[PDB]
């Protein structure tokens, strides 16, 4: 999963 | 006469399609950013945010980039850092698919993983901390503030938008990670070319922060599987102003739609382009919507999400 | 204006870039086959040979496409048949990269795996065996000798190289897989424009089957690493009278130079890619070629190729 | 390795 900007 | 002097200067000018099995009557087309130095839309703010530093002098030969980010921006800067002969750390998360971190080491970034129960918080830290251990070398481009993300988007993606429709685009739908896309698209068509079109952001049902922020309701971020957005927060470079309308997607239509986007479209798109052409197929076929042109844009290519969920 | 009808119409327009660190004062410039639908060159011959069979009347709705690859021609008519409405059956052996199998399984491809040991041979076998089955229903596409394959290179790769370079290409350097693509922008630059350029085709060394046959020797293929090139025969596709040179390039040296194409120039190409720039690279350091313009196509993208040797 | 067609 992403959170808080992760995975950009 | 058309041979770029190194690779950051061949971005963009990417290719509109229509989509045969969404919308209505062909009112659905795409815009396939997959088609792209380092295969995403981010190639165009990796190039223009190191252009614009160097332009301002805060970017110079000896200087190192740095900075955190565990998605598509890492792998652009990295392509430009190696195209344009500067050195490059990007902080990240120790919870990488592998193959991210040999494209990226394969491109010569300097891999500084961090804790991943810390996740990006942990890396902009550790990205911080060694920005501070000396400031003179060290340069932090900052993608989610950096306004050379969204002007790279008004003055290609929305241009290209614009002319390959002849101006008839009435409707833009695009996912928003640091909003670049949207914010610049959207200058460029409504305030540029003067067209009132019709700005649709797209988020996470799981994490809908922007529609939430909108609402004046508690802001309740959340974990969803659409990489690329879903920041959890308001990043500096949406520009909420220019947007109409939020539409919400969930996790598992995204995944779905991309797998549709292949299966009977053929175009290899990644989670986040599925998730925007759901967004805008639920649009294209409200009544309201019916004569007009939508615009998608499609963030990443599929190839590089083998091993994720979506194959 | 410009919207393609479906995605096999958004092929080619691929840009030039000039190398920095191969060549000699900017004479090596690349042609970027990567960024295409499906990632590959072979998305233009994917499209015409589609495309010529309809207008034959050879492929109609109803009839499926049955072909044998294990390579980028197989991707490239997945996306076709996928966008146009078409069924595909593609054999190859038991041995491919797994995710290749999930790509073309995700395209909607009909996987027909054969024996290993068998290799290509075997795969050809069982295609024209299902072919046989009912010639009424299966149409293959047979991109080693069908004439659309080099004609779209006549039509679009050849006239954009002519195009980019405002006609002051001197040289052009392909790899040899099918032949199409050098014979293609060979007879459109020679023949259409009229320049008589030097047409330099590439092969492994380890498997020199076109030098050995115009050196009159004894043929004799080998195993190579080259993806995409030194099929170990010489096939149909390929115009050996348009072809002013050969030279031939070692597996670990193609892998070496796609890395430096990576790590140096932020250019993200496969193996044969490597292979093409190694040929124009010596070419490039010769004095006789120090004031002339090298074209050089690089066939494909490098995620096609994490987990193979390259990463 | 590649052979016969093999990878194309």
């Amino acid at each position: 999963t992403f959170e808080y900007g992760d995975g950009i | 006469m058309a041979i770029y002097a190194d690779n950051s200067y061949s971005i963009g000018n990417t290719p509109l399609v229509r989509l045969k099995h969404f919308g209505h009557n062909g009112n659905v087309v795409v815009k396939i950013e997959g088609r792209n130095p380092s295969y995403s839309v981010k190639c165009r703010i990796g190039a223009n945010m190191v252009w614009q530093a160097e332009k301002d002098g805060t970017l110079t030969k000896g200087k190192e980039i740095v900075d955190a980010t565990s998605g598509n921006t890492g792998i652009a800067l990295a392509y430009v850092a190696a195209a344009r002969g500067y050195k490059i750390t990007l902080t990240m998360p120790e919870t990488m698919s592998l193959e991210r971190k040999r494209l990226l080491c394969g491109l010569g970034v300097n891999l500084v993983l961090t804790e991943g129960a810390k996740g990006m918080k942990g890396a902009i830290a550790k990205a911080e901390e060694i920005v501070a251990s000396d400031p003179s070398r060290y340069v932090m481009l900052k993608q989610f503030e950096n306004p050379a993300n969204p002007q790279i988007h008004r003055e290609t993606t929305g241009p290209e938008i614009w002319k390959d429709t002849d101006g008839k685009v009435d409707v833009v739908v695009a996912g928003v990670g640091t909003g670049g896309s949207i914010t610049g698209i959207s200058r460029a068509i409504k305030l540029d070319f003067g067209k009132q079109i019709t700005s649709v952001a797209v988020e996470p049902v799981e994490s809908p922060v922007i529609s939430q922020t909108l609402a004046g309701e508690e802001v309740k971020p959340g974990p969803h599987k659409i990489q690329g957005i879903g920041a959890g927060f308001i990043p500096k470079n949406l520009d909420l102003s220019i947007i109409d309308r939020v539409e919400t997607v969930d996790s598992d239509t995204a995944l779905a739609t991309a797998r549709r986007l292949m299966a009977e479209e053929g175009i290899l798109a990644g989670i986040s382009s599925g998730a925007a052409v759901a967004a805008a197929d639920r649009l294209a076929k409200l009544p309201e919507f019916a004569d007009k042109l939508i615009v998608v844009i499609l963030p990443s290519a599929s190839e590089r999400y083998l091993s994720t969920a979506l194959f």
